[PDB]
């Protein structure tokens, strides 16, 4: 049953392998609500299929795994886990008890991980800088959206290092919260008119006579939570209708009081009323006359982050403008995106924003709505940069992989025992990663293979290499021949992201060996 | 598996198949049968294709770029669905060799990005020279209209065409601000250009033969409410305890419509229009003070009257303000077309119109509608955009060229994936002359010899089957297609083969 | 019920209910001072349901 366990996952393993990858394969997804989508994150697809079998299962549980503490190695624990039960068929074969084959990889697990820590090249320094975010940023971008890679690495960078503040040394205040970025789309366009502006951006309309505030800065926003409407009594106070007589006393009772309530508001210097419900017909005319942009949010999730960045509260009652409590913006206007005119938020050179967004354009929304997903899976890369030896990095496109492979044999033949043919098979699942880029660049994979080991093994009067580490599996598409250096483009991925995946991936490959039979029964 | 990818690959020929006839005015059309059983027939692959509503996803990804097609350009919706599933055709039999789709996928886009750079040496920049503002209008008319039945006709029909273009800002144009109305009987030469609106005398009731078809200066009002005291199919139930008061609440009725009926007396209005019917009433009424209503007015047709005289509508007769009154210069209802139809005409503020077209049946003038079309979407473009090619198979026969040369000089897997490119190329001069009845095994080979003599404007004569040269024949094209339809089948084609497995969850 | 003529007002009807809470929140911030107010290493912590 193992071993036919291991067929049932080889088909969703073949779908992994054509998905990492700059030059891997999309998968269209057809919901069951009649919606057609189609992304390169795996997670995405199994989160809208219907997991069933138990082996299967655990591989899902541990994709889950892998989109917490980090955006990076959703394909990485399903390649990874997917190749470890495949050289695992050649100890079953052979009538090797799957009890050592798991205890073989612990061995090898803790030696793995001990050396990552050895071949870490650089460091970075969270020095934040926007040349030093182009480095992280764009190996993340690729293998999902192509020729995107160096038009969105100035765009992701530059808004981030807006969200960091500036401090060093600091490991006690938290910061980089999820929701402080978001990415919004407009069809029309291209990226090249996408640029970077500190605030929110809002999608509505401006229904208010004002379209644009003046240039005067620090203008006072007051968010009220309480809708407009005449000031009425918290016990009971319900409006009853009885006589014709008291019809007009309705129409012009209302009338008097809702301008007596925004004029006292408009009175105390506020310029900007932010209403997080409905706006009565009466109330809108009032605040026109005196020059009060009207913006309604009916999202409560946009009010939260307002109150960090310009420093307004929503206020649950109405006819209190509590000037403590009033927030400033030097900038509110209307600028037209994709041909809609809509009224964003922004600032210059002064309250430190933590909440950014991005703006995009794009002819096809197909195509655009992946960006969103790529960005969002750049945004969470940033996480990988954490006090706690966040800032290593290894080589990345297989230079790591083909590289821990003949460190992992030295160790095999200094270990006695039976643990040498669980170390050897450990080694040569990690030839799948080169294989993959190798097979979906459209490049000979037989030409390729000995390429790579030829340039990891060098003689060398040391026990240590020391000119060349940075030999990388490189996508070519050129004429004849010639690779590239790892360190020319600086694509690679974080140490952070490879030790949890290796981890992950590890114990969930030994997991589906435990499992040698089945039981199903009526709960 | 590689399976699938060869099986969405003959997925998208059955939907490629059925539009090649489209490519080309003489081309055969697309009958299709939507579920509303509304019957359409049209010879623009945007509609077309928008009726098929293919479950397969592939299909959807040419239904993304025909939406592009027409809106960023308009004009050239089947050829760029056609170009877009030609180049998986030509390399179905790359894929059984062995050959990765990745490298097919990559050698067209290097193909595209000498493309690019192709269509700017061969876009030309002429605006006066040699030409002037009549001259250009007229010339290029004749084309469109040429192998129709309306050829030997079409010298009135460019008189009217000119005008139309004219009528309207030349900075920016709509083609759907042109409004066409089919009328059945008559002669086809006899039609009239119109700047206003046109109604469909629908007016059943009696009291007609008695009107004057001139006036001088009538006022327009739009109103949004019915009135009407007894109608021709609801009655009205009235129940009182008394037996004088029956006729008192017959009469209060009349009272109450009478009111709002001498509110519009008061105005003035010569011209009343109401998306609902008018009784009998109000229509007796009104022919006393010779003022005219019509009633059950279209939804459309009013919408073009406030861009027209630019008044407005309002609900009822009490607070209607001076500026939703509307003036046009003169009213006439004449007999062309076999019945009287009243329309607007001399409106200065007017921002559409409407072309009238006779003809002894409706389909007949259905074929000139969609004639007429093209012709405007061509004038929409020379004047945004001042980069005209030479179209009609001349440009697509260019690029072919230049790229087999290009292929000798990329070593590697590229010359054989370019040399495809521009082989899949040949099918646009191709359909073209199959849909006509043209050979195609004779002139797309008479055409390679000249081809190759440095000459590049050479194209294809739509009139009588030959060799020749587009510039002549004035069939011209704006560069913005030639660039939107190499990006948009590129795209359309690196995304089908793309995709390896069809997922498709159900529940 | 809470009549208020004026928006101050309300603030005061509002804070009078309140008081009976505030009588017994001024004895829970004076017990801290009261019993090893100055003293290094003294906190207090509201486990109130």
């Amino acid at each position: 049953q193992i071993i036919k366990s291991i067929a049932a996952i080889r088909e969703l393993h073949q779908m992994c392998l054509t998905s990492m990858g700059p030059c891997g394969r999309n998968k269209i997804i057809v919901n069951h609500l009649g919606k057609i989508i189609i992304t390169n994150d795996a997670a995405t697809m199994l989160r809208e299929l219907d997991i069933v079998h138990p082996a299967v299962k655990v591989l899902v549980m541990a994709t889950e795994q892998q989109k917490i503490d980090m955006g990076d190695g959703t394909n990485l624990v399903m390649i990874l886990a997917g190749e470890l039960l495949n050289v695992s068929e050649k100890l079953i074969s052979m009538g090797l008890s799957a009890v050592e084959i798991i205890q073989g990889y612990n061995m090898a697990r803790k030696f793995t991980l001990k050396e990552l820590d050895e071949m870490v090249v650089g460091e970075i320094t969270d020095k934040n800088d926007k040349n030093e975010l182009l480095k992280m940023i764009k190996p993340v971008i690729s293998s999902k959206k192509y020729g995107s890679e160096d038009i969105l690495s100035e765009l992701v960078s530059e808004a981030v290092s807006h969200v960091l503040p500036v401090a060093q040394q600091a490991g006690e205040i938290p910061y980089f919260n999820v929701d402080s970025i978001r990415v919004v789309k407009i069809m029309g366009g291209s990226l090249s008119n996408s640029t970077v502006i500190k605030g929110m951006v809002f999608n509505r309309e401006p229904e208010g006579h004002v379209k644009s505030l003046s240039e005067d800065k620090k203008h006072k926003v007051a968010v009220f939570t309480c809708p407009l409407d005449i000031a009425n009594t918290e016990t009971k106070g319900t409006v009853l209708l009885h006589n014709a007589q008291e019809m007009l006393d309705f129409s012009k009772g209302e009338e008097k009081q809702i301008d007596a309530m925004m004029k006292e508001i408009a009175d105390m210097g506020v310029e900007c009323i932010v209403a997080g419900a409905g706006v009565g017909e009466l109330a809108l005319h009032y605040l026109n006359r005196y020059g009060i942009l009207v913006l309604k949010v009916p999202s409560k999730f946009e009010l939260r982050r307002l109150c960090r960045v310009c420093g307004a509260t929503p206020l649950p009652r109405l006819g209190a403008p509590t000037p403590e409590e009033l927030g400033l913006v030097e900038t509110v206007k209307t600028m037209e995106i994709g041909g809609d005119r809509v009224t964003v938020f922004k600032q210059e050179q002064g309250e430190i924003s933590r909440t950014s967004t991005i703006i995009l354009r794009g002819a096809t929304q197909n195509n655009l709505d992946d960006i969103e997903r790529a960005i969002d899976d750049g945004v969470a890369a940033v996480k990988g940069l954490m006090k706690p030896s966040g800032g290593k990095l290894l080589p990345g496109a297989g230079a790591t992989e083909i590289e821990l492979i003949s460190r992992i044999t030295k160790y095999g033949e200094r270990t006695p025992g039976l643990l040498q043919l669980a170390i050897k098979q450990f080694a040569v699942a990690f030839e799948v990663v080169p294989r993959t880029l190798a097979e979906t660049a459209g490049l000979d994979v037989n030409e390729v293979l000995p390429n790579l080991y030829a340039a990891h093994n060098v003689t060398e009067p040391g026990a240590v290499k020391t000119d060349h580490l940075y030999k990388g599996v490189d996508i070519d598409g050129e004429s004849d021949e010639g690779v590239k250096d790892i360190r020319e483009e600086n694509i690679y991925d974080m140490l952070a992201t490879k030790k949890f995946a290796i981890n992950v991936a590890t114990e969930a490959a030994t997991t589906v060996l435990s499992i040698d039979q089945i039981i199903m029964a009526k709960k | 598996g590689k399976g699938q990818i060869i099986s969405n690959i003959n997925a998208c020929v059955a939907v490629q198949e059925a539009l090649k006839p489209t490519l080309g005015p003489l081309g055969s059309d697309i009958l299709i049968v939507t579920s509303n059983q509304k019957t359409t027939i049209s010879n623009d692959g945007a509609t077309i294709l928008k009726l098929l509503d293919v479950v397969h996803p592939a299909a959807k990804t040419l239904v993304d770029i025909s939406r592009a097609q027409d809106a960023e350009v308009g004009d050239g919706t089947t050829s760029v669905t056609i170009l877009a599933g030609e180049l998986m055709k030509e390399a179905k039999p790359f894929l059984e060799e062995g050959i990765s789709s990745h490298l097919i996928m990559k050698g067209y886009r290097k193909a595209v990005s000498l493309a690019v750079e192709k269509i700017n040496e061969l876009a030309v920049d002429i605006t006066s020279e040699k030409s002037s503002g009549r001259e250009l209008l007229e010339r290029c008319a004749r084309t469109a209209m040429s192998s129709k039945l309306i050829h030997n006709n079409a010298d009135f029909f460019v008189k009217m065409c000119v005008d139309a273009v004219l009528s309207l800002d030349r900075n920016d144009l709509d083609d759907k601000l042109i409004g066409i109305k089919k009328i059945p009987g008559g002669a086809m030469e006899e039609s009239l250009f119109i700047n206003g609106v046109a109604f469909k005398k629908t007016f059943s009731y009696a009291g007609f033969e008695q009107q004057p078809k001139k006036f001088n200066n009538p006022k327009i009002l739009s109103l949004n409410v019915e009135l009407e005291l007894k109608a021709e199919k609801d009655n009205a139930e009235v129940r009182v305890e008394h037996v004088e008061d029956y006729q008192a609440i017959v009469d209060a009725e009349w009272q109450l419509i009478f009111e709002k009926l001498r509110q519009v007396e008061e105005t003035g209005a010569n011209i009343v229009l109401s998306k609902l019917p008018i009784g009998d009433l109000a229509t007796q009424f009104f022919a006393d003070r010779n003022i005219f209503c019509a009633g059950r007015v279209s939804a459309d047709d009013m919408n073009r009257v406030i861009q027209a005289v630019g008044g407005s509508i309002q609900s009822t007769t009490s607070d209607i303000k001076p500026e939703h009154l509307g003036t046009c210069a003169l009213f006439e209802e004449m007999q062309i077309g076999s019945e009287r139809y009243n329309l607007f005409q001399g409106c200065p503020q007017a921002k559409t119109c409407t072309l009238l077209l006779r003809g002894g049946a409706e389909q007949v003038i259905a074929e000139v509608e969609r004639s007429l079309h093209d012709a405007i979407m061509i004038v929409k473009r020379a004047l945004q955009n001042k980069l005209i090619v030479a179209g009609g198979g001349a440009t697509e026969m260019e690029v072919s060229k230049c790229l087999r040369d290009y292929s000798k000089t990329i070593a590697g897997k590229q010359q054989m994936i370019i040399n495809a490119f521009a082989k899949a190329l040949e099918v646009i001069p191709r359909q073209l002359c199959e849909n006509a009845g043209f050979d195609a095994i004779e002139i797309l080979n008479k055409l390679r010899l000249a081809h190759s003599k440095g000459e590049k404007w050479y194209g294809v004569v739509f009139e009588t089957e030959n060799i020749g040269d587009n510039f002549a024949k004035f069939v011209w094209e704006p560069a913005l297609v030639k660039i939107n339809a190499l990006n948009s089948a590129t795209e359309a084609t690196n995304l089908i083969l793309s995709v390896d497995e069809t997922i498709t969850n159900k529940g | 019920g809470f009549f208020y003529s004026s928006a101050d007002q309300r603030d005061k009807l509002a804070a009078s209910e309140r008081k009976f809470v505030d009588a017994k929140l001024k004895k829970i911030i004076d017990l801290k001072n009261e019993v090893c107010g100055m003293d290094p290493d003294k906190g207090f912590v509201i486990i109130n349901q």
